[PDB]
């Protein structure tokens, strides 16, 4: 069979997972079945990385010596390797916080690590199960209440594998006791700990069960309200689909935040590396979390919606506003903060670096100083130093900030215009009054009209995640420099050369590749040669998302053609393929959209993680 | 033996600690292939149930538990409604 | 009435209301100089060409008079190792630091070649620069509004104008060289090398001067003329006289009497011979951007670094341009006649011919790459005896290493120009030879499926230059030769960097090797280029990144200038990629919420915003690009080579 084009895969496969068109398991047991076997992917995922520590790992030695010992992820058994790079390489190093967490969590040995990859192999099963038998009844499983519970059950873990819970006298055994007796346990002291320059698990546990028990009351609450006025006027999966994601974002987003800036996992901020990359991990996840979100709002308003005088009709009758007012933002912001940044650069590039245009960020300045900081640091809105300052590690801001800061909102406004416009223009433009008719993702509507290029709905995401890309570039140039400098004790160096461009190429960019590169050159190759590798390989998968992006279909097809041509009359051949079976044809507009974006992204994280590794090494 | 890349290797002064043996034998990694065994074969059932689908006949032909009826009956737990939602409340 | 028909394009424009757009003020122009076919296109080009003749002849003027008032040229002939400054910058804003310019487009070494000395010769020539200019612009606005119909200059008269070309303007302006060469320029050169003070040049046409004060004709005069400087010009002047002769010797023993354009329309007769034209323009440019540091011509050149780079970057970049151009023109010709039946075998050929390039490209390419990538991966696995380097397995380029041949009373250029080629080199010259290919596979491409393909089978129905035929057939997005032209523009702007990448490498390291200091003389490989240009990563090392603090640390230096237009150079090179990622429609949507916002506050403008059409976007694209990356390479190459030469 398989008389199809090749042209079938890549339509098939955008769609694989719109169950909603798998008319077979369209039901929502179904829905659940999938994040069942998602869940048992994770576990697998998290039994691979704990299998893989505890197996060729140095965690035993790392308790012992968390500063002085450089935790191991897994044994590196590449037959490539030449003998010398096998002498030289000891294993692949840890790149995650695993190490810090397990230490955190109790995990004082190998056999626990062992036990803890069986039971996570044993949890995948029980998903797999659950996964097996889709049904109404185990749509009951989940909730607000259940992952309060789950923040309960993590705070009685934290309690039992506190280090006072060795001092703690039995609560439920002997009484509460003494206040002291609890603070073996349960304590709020705030921010850093020193020692393990973390909050105390003491501190994370007290956390849990403070969440599990108002989550708990805040679901109970919930429900009551959907007692009295219950109206489920607009149920669709992808309308609870964008409310989780946006949800997750900002969730994902304020842990990589309050995870660099309140540290839970002891010993980690004396690693430079892995909190340098959680941060950027866990933004570019928020990130993306946000962008699905976004999407799936576009996509409920594509094929889930229908027009009424509710919330969303009212943003869609002024949907010419809110394009148009974000637009202004965006065009604000772009203009001044490139214009001052230009400004800078001519200023340092002329000799007279005082000229440049330093708008000091005093709002952010007023708020750290009267909301956060405890002693006088910039002195503006209070002076007070506090008695007894707890510990964190917030940065001090100076003039850079401001216009990172405003680069920032032009990256977040630009990202949230090119969404909003889509996802409001999905309803019809007057260049495309019928989008409505046309699903969520198409080619175009042809030349006609002046041209139609880009005029879909997803084509606005296929634009918007260049945004969203761009602006998490951004941001994490900003922490990765701030936090170098601040670890490299420069603190003066960025303060100052922040203000112009080309401080970020020579002092960031430039500055810190000069290891990364050294990976392996002719003297040799040493344990960044992988990174450099890596680094190449990213940018070549970022110039072919350029082919994909520039170049467009009728070339590649009529190229196509001319090598079927090429096959059907070489010799050997032609008796053996006719191009019948799956025909080789030139990828769809689409499909080659989404491909170039693929390979761009690809790209970019991968260029971002190895010179993140190679700068922070 | 490792040559040291990056300047925080070499200013911190972190040592690759090796452990002297391996950690987990070949006895508990067996057990570890084993339990696998059985998840890869829990898999393989979940995908032949996911590629084909759900059959017409259960969820018509297999009553609904008095638990399900109620919950669809009163409208509760993602029923009453065309969601997954799995953090309803 | 004249004046009226100045803007008659605008008052055509404003007339109907269906070009009442942006759009349509685009077009004009995009349709600028797309002369139409009319009863006076042949004197609409010919009164074009000579308008620009005249812009050529200010852009002359005005570099003859910075070098007049605003140069150090003076000082650069009492001294040629000083940096030559032709441009004087203000001191406005900030920008004092850069004051003067080092000038790097080599007219100090051309003034010199030429026997000027003063700048009141310098004033002089702007002046008749100026006056030749106003000549041009009189004769072009006489031939466009009164003069022959020139219609019969590429079928009828071809022969006069080949014969014309071949004898006078080509043959009797190399003689006349060859005379100004021998009479003021040599003689000129002589004085100043041997420090003897330099007379009015028109003294030397005196019959009394060194033409006979010795009547002997060889190396030997005055003192000791022993000046190698001055030799250079004795070969020009040489080749000059003896092209003269050759040129007009077989312009009467030559046949000329086929003319290959009687089949093509006027119109398309004019696309083709531009075609040609560029073409040929095109490859004497890159030709001479190889033998300007191949061999030297003019006075005190080899020593300005700089300006050997800026030489031969330019003509490497012009002559890309003009073969792309070249292409372009071919496929405007094809696709704009009405029976070009002279392409048949090739049009007939079509899917052979392009499969087989297709083939050629891909086994190029493959190749190529996959001996970086693998000199990269055995690098990076610690296995370089495994790479593909001198000290490994060697690729050497054998059929460089060869030219001896049978005397005959011959010298020089008997061999491989006494230079030694390794692996990266062979390396270095497949990676162009294949990005050459993949140039011209779009280009041929754009040409042969021009007027018909496979997919579209009425393309010539569209003319030359069209978005797409629709989303339909899957998808037939830049199917036109103007999108295949938009495309090997793309790819030229990749094989010329490339190219001149590994030029400027190979010129730094060849310097590094020079500075041996004279004891050192093995070089062992050393010659950086040639041992660490084998890597994706020797590249991005030890040429990028290593050569980038020149241009990254200008800030407070006199290269400020080049720092600033290397950050400029990269936000135009990404606003490309805005351009050319995204589409139309999208663009048009936005235009229409903003100018809802527009219509709220009663602004309401009457020429209709349009966002910028598609082939309109990817040509705004296109040359943001190719802006963006020439621009960045300029500013490194200058930098690096002004800063550390
Ligand atoms: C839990 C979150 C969640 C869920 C359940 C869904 C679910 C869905 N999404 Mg969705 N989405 C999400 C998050 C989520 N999304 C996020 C966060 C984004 C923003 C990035 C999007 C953006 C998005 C778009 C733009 C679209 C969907 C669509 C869909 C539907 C079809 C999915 C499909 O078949 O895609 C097919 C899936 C793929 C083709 C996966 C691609 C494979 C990747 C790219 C492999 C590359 C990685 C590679 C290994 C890296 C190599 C590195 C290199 C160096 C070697 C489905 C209902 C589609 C839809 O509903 O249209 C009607 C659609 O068009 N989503
Ligand atoms: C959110 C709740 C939560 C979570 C995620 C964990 C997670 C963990 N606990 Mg734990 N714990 C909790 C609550 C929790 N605990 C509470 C409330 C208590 C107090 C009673 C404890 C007391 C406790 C002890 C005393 C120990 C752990 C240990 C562990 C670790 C290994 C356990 C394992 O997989 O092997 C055991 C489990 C299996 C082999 C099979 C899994 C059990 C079923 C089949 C799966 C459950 C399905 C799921 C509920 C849905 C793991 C990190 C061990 C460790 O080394 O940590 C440092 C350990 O010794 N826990
Ligand atoms: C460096 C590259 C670059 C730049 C500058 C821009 C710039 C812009 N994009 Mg954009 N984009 C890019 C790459 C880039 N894009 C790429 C690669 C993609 C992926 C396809 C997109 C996708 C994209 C989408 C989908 C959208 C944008 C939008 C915008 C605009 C946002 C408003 C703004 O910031 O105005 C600021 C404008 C600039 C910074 C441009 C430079 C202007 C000057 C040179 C700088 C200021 C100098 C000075 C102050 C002026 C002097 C005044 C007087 C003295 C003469 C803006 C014009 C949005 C838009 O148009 O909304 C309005 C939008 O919807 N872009
Ligand atoms: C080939 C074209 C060309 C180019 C690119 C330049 C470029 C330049 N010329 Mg120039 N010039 C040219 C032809 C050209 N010239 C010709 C043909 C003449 C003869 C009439 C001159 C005569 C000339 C003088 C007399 C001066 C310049 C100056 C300048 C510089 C500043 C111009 C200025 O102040 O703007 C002013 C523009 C206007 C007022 C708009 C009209 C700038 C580098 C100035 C300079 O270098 O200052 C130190 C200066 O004083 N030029
Ligand atoms: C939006 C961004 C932005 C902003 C706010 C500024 C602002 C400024 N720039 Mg600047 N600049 C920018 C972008 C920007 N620039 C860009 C993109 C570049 C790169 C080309 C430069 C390059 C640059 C240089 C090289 C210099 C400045 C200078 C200046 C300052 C003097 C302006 C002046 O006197 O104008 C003169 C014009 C007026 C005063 C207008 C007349 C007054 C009006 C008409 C009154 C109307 C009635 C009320 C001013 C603070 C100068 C400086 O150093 O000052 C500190 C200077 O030398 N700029
Ligand atoms: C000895 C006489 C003589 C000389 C010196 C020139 C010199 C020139 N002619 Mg020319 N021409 C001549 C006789 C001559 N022509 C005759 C007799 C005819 C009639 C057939 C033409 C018809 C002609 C045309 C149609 C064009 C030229 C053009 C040119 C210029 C560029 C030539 C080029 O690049 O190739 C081409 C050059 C200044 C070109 C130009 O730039 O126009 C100003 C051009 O388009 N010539
Ligand atoms: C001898 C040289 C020569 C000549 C006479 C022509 C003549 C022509 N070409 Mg052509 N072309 C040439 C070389 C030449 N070309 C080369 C070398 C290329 C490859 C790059 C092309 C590629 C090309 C294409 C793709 C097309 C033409 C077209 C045309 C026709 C209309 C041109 C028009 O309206 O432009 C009007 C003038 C402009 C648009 C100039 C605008 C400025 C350009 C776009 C960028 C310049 C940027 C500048 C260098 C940097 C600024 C400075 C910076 C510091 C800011 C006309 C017959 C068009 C056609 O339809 O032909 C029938 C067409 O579609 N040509
Ligand atoms: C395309 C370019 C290219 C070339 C020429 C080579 C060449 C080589 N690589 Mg290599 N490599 C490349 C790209 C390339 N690599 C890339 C991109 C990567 C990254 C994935 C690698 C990664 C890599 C590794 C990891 C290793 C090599 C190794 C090798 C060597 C042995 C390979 C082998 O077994 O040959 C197999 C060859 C064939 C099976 C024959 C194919 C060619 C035949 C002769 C074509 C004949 C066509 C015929 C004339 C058609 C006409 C027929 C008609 C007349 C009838 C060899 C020197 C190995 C090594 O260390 O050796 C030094 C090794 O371990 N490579
Ligand atoms: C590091 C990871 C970062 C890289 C991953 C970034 C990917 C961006 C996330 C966006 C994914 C959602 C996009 C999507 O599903 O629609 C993107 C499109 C959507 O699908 C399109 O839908 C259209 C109508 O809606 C038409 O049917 C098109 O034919 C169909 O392709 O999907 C495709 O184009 C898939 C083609 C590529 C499939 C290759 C599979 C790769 C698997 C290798 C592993
Ligand atoms: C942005 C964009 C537009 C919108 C572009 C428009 C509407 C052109 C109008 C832009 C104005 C004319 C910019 C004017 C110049 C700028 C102010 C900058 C130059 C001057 C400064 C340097 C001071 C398209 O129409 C388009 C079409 C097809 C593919 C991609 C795109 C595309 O990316
Ligand atoms: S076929 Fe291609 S060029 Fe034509 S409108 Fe569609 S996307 Fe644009």
């Amino acid at each position: 069979y398989g008389r199809c084009a090749t042209q079938r895969y890549f339509q098939v496969l955008g769609n694989i997972h719109d169950i909603e068109l798998n008319e077979s398991l369209n039901s929502p047991q179904a829905i659940q079945a999938l994040s069942f076997g998602q869940l048992s992917v994770i576990l697998l995922w998290l039994a691979a990385y704990t299998f893989h520590i505890g197996w060729s790992g140095n965690f035993e030695a790392f308790i012992d010596n968390p500063l002085g010992v450089q935790p191991i992820n897994h044994f590196v058994l590449d037959p490539h390797y030449s003998q010398y790079k096998v002498d030289t390489t000891i294993a692949a190093l840890t790149n995650h916080p695993i190490y810090h967490w397990l230490m955190t969590v109790g995990f004082t040995s190998n056999a626990q690590i062992y036990r803890f990859t069986l039971g996570l192999e044993i949890t995948a099963a029980v998903m797999l199960v659950l996964s097996l038998a889709p049904s109404v009844g185990l749509l009951s499983m989940g909730g607000l209440e259940v992952v309060s519970w789950i923040s309960i059950c993590w705070a009685g873990h934290l309690v039992n594998f506190a280090p006072g819970a060795a001092n703690l006298t039995n609560v439920v055994m002997e009484g509460p006791g003494s206040l002291g007796n609890l603070m073996n346990v349960l304590t709020f002291n705030g921010g850093i700990q020193l020692g393990t320059q973390a909050l105390a698990v003491s501190d994370v546990a007290h956390h849990h069960v403070a969440i599990g028990i108002v989550g708990l009351w805040i679901s109970a609450l919930l429900r009551v309200s959907k007692y009295a006025w219950n109206f489920n006027t607009q149920s669709s999966y992808h309308l609870d689909l964008s409310l989780s994601l946006t949800v997750g974002g900002i969730l994902t987003s304020l842990l990589a935040q309050q995870a660099y800036v309140y540290p839970a996992l002891s010993y980690l901020p004396y690693d430079y590396l892995t909190t340098t990359s959680l941060y950027v991990h866990h933004q570019y996840i928020g990130a993306f979390l946000a962008t699905g979100g976004f999407v799936h709002g576009g996509i409920f308003l594509v094929r889930d919606y229908t027009l009424s005088n509710d919330l969303v009709g009212k943003l869609l009758a002024t949907k010419a506003t809110v394009i148009s007012t974000l637009s202004w933002i965006t065009l604000f912001l772009g203009f001044h903060a490139t214009g001052l940044y230009m400004h800078n650069d001519a200023m340092a590039a002329f000799g007279v670096p005082q000229k440049q245009i330093i708008i000091e960020p005093v709002f952010a300045e007023f708020i750290q100083q009267v909301f956060f900081l405890g002693t006088p640091v910039y002195g503006l809105g209070s002076a007070a130093v506090s008695s007894t300052p707890t510990l964190s590690f917030l940065p001090i801001i100076s003039g850079g900030d401001f216009l990172v800061h405003h680069a920032i909102a032009l990256g977040l406004h630009t990202t949230v215009l090119v969404l909003i416009k889509g996802a409001l223009d999905s309803q019809g433009s007057y260049l495309f009054p019928d989008k409505q008719s046309f699903g969520y993702g198409f080619a175009c509507d042809g030349p006609g009209r002046g041209g139609t290029c880009d005029i879909s709905t997803w084509d606005s995401f296929y634009l918007a995640f260049f945004w969203v890309n761009n602006t998490v570039a951004w941001f994490t140039y900003y922490f990765h420099w701030k936090v170098l400098s601040l670890w490299q004790s420069s603190t003066a160096v960025f303060d100052e050369n922040s203000l112009y461009l080309m401080g970020w190429f020579r002092d960031y960019l430039w500055q810190n590749c000069a290891a990364l590169l050294s990976g392996y050159d002719s003297l040799g190759s040493n344990d960044l040669a992988v990174w450099a590798w890596a680094f190449l390989l990213a940018h070549l998968a970022w110039a072919t998302g350029f082919m994909f992006l520039i170049s467009w279909r009728g070339y590649w097809q009529e190229l196509i053609d001319t090598v079927i041509y090429m096959h059907l009359k070489a010799p050997f051949f032609n008796e053996i393929w006719s191009a019948d079976v799956v025909t080789p044809v030139a990828l769809s507009i689409v499909q080659a959209r989404f491909i170039g974006l693929a390979h761009y992204v690809a790209g970019f994280i991968l260029t971002y993680l190895a010179f993140v590794v190679g700068a922070t090494s | 033996e490792r040559i040291p890349g990056g300047k925080f290797t070499k200013a911190q002064g972190k040592i690759v600690a090796t452990p002297d043996e391996d950690g987990f034998t070949d006895s508990e990694v067996a057990l570890a292939l084993i339990i696998a065994a059985v998840v890869l074969y829990l898999a393989i059932e979940v995908t032949k149930s996911l590629f084909y689908g759900e059959d017409p006949e259960t969820t018509a032909k297999g009553p609904m538990t008095p638990f399900e009826k109620r919950v669809v009956e009163k409208g509760l737990f993602g029923s009453r409604g065309d969601s997954y939602s799995p953090f309803r409340p | 009435d004249f004046s009226k028909a100045a803007f008659g394009s605008a008052t055509g424009l404003v007339a109907k209301a269906a070009s009442q757009t942006t759009t349509a003020i685009w077009n004009l122009h995009a349709d600028a100089h797309d002369f139409s076919n009319s009863s006076y296109l042949s004197k609409q080009v010919f009164a074009a060409n000579l308008a620009h003749i005249g812009v050529v002849f200010i852009w002359l003027s005005g570099m003859h008079f910075h070098g007049a008032y605003f140069s150090n040229y003076l000082d650069w002939l009492q001294d040629p190792s000083i940096a030559p400054t032709a441009q004087q910058v203000s001191n406005i804003a900030n920008q004092s630091v850069l004051n003067p310019i080092r000038v790097t487009s080599g007219f100090f070494n051309l003034w010199l070649a030429e026997g000027i000395t003063s700048t009141y010769q310098l004033k002089v020539i702007a002046a008749f620069g100026l006056i030749a200019s106003a000549l041009c612009f009189l004769g072009s606005y006489f031939h466009m509004h009164s003069s022959t119909s020139f219609t019969r200059v590429l079928n009828t008269k071809l022969t006069s104008l080949s014969t014309h070309h071949l004898v006078g303007l080509l043959g009797l302006g190399s003689l006349a060289w060859a005379g100004h060469l021998i009479h003021i320029s040599l003689p000129v050169n002589i004085l100043l090398n041997a420090g003897v003070a330099v007379p009015s040049p028109h003294s030397l046409l005196s019959s009394k001067a060194v033409a006979t004060i010795v009547e002997q004709l060889s190396f030997s005069a005055l003192t000791s003329s022993d000046g190698y400087v001055w030799q250079p010009l004795v070969y020009s002047a040489m080749h000059h006289f003896a092209l003269a002769l050759v040129l007009i010797v077989g312009s009467i023993f030559l046949s000329t009497a086929s003319n290959p354009l009687m089949s093509f329309t006027v119109g398309s007769s004019w696309h083709l011979v531009l075609g040609v034209q560029l073409f040929v323009t095109g490859t004497a440019s890159v030709l001479y951007a190889q033998m300007s540091n191949a061999y030297p011509v003019y006075p005190y050149l080899l020593t300005d670094h700089p300006t050997v780079v800026s030489l031969f970057v330019h003509h490497m970049w012009i002559g890309g341009f003009f073969l792309v151009g070249a292409f372009a023109h071919l496929s405007i010709g094809l696709v704009r006649d009405t029976l070009p039946q002279s392409f048949s075998v090739v049009l007939t050929q079509r899917d052979i011919i392009l499969g087989h390039l297709t083939w050629v490209v891909a086994f190029l390419g493959v190749h190529s790459f996959g001996l970086y990538v693998h000199n990269d991966t055995m690098q990076a696995l610690g296995r370089p005896d495994d790479m593909f380097s001198d000290n490994a397995i060697s690729l050497l380029p054998v059929f460089a290493r060869w030219s001896t041949l049978t005397l005959n009373s011959t010298g020089s250029a008997v061999s491989v120009l006494g230079v030694e080629l390794s692996t990266a080199d062979f390396m270095v010259t497949h990676i162009h030879a294949f990005t050459i290919h993949t140039t011209v596979l779009i280009l041929v491409k754009g040409f042969l499926y021009a007027r018909s393909s496979r997919l579209v089978n009425d393309k010539y129905k569209l003319d030359f230059r069209y978005p797409c035929d629709g989303p339909g057939r899957g998808g037939t997005c830049q199917i036109s030769p103007w999108d295949h032209v938009f495309l090997g523009l793309f790819w030229m702007y990749n094989s010329i960097s490339v190219v001149i990448f590994h030029f400027f490498w190979e010129y730094q390291s060849n310097l590094a090797s020079i500075k041996a200091s004279a004891g050192g003389s093995i070089r062992a490989l050393a010659s950086d280029f040639e041992l660490n240009s084998i890597n994706t990563n020797g590249w991005l090392r030890n040429f990028l990144w290593s050569g980038a603090a020149q241009v990254i640390q200008s800030y407070g230096s006199p290269l400020a200038a080049y720092g600033l237009t290397f950050l400029a150079s990269h936000f135009v090179w990404a606003l490309s990629l805005m351009f050319l990622f995204s589409g139309r429609g999208y663009w048009q949507e936005l235009i229409e919420s903003v100018l809802w916002a527009h219509h709220k506050l009663y602004v309401v403008p009457h020429i209709q915003p349009r966002a910028l059409s598609i082939t309109s976007g990817r040509a705004v694209g296109l040359t943001h690009y190719l802006l963006g990356g020439i621009g960045t390479t300029w500013s490194f190459f200058l930098a690096r080579i002004v800063a550390t030469a």
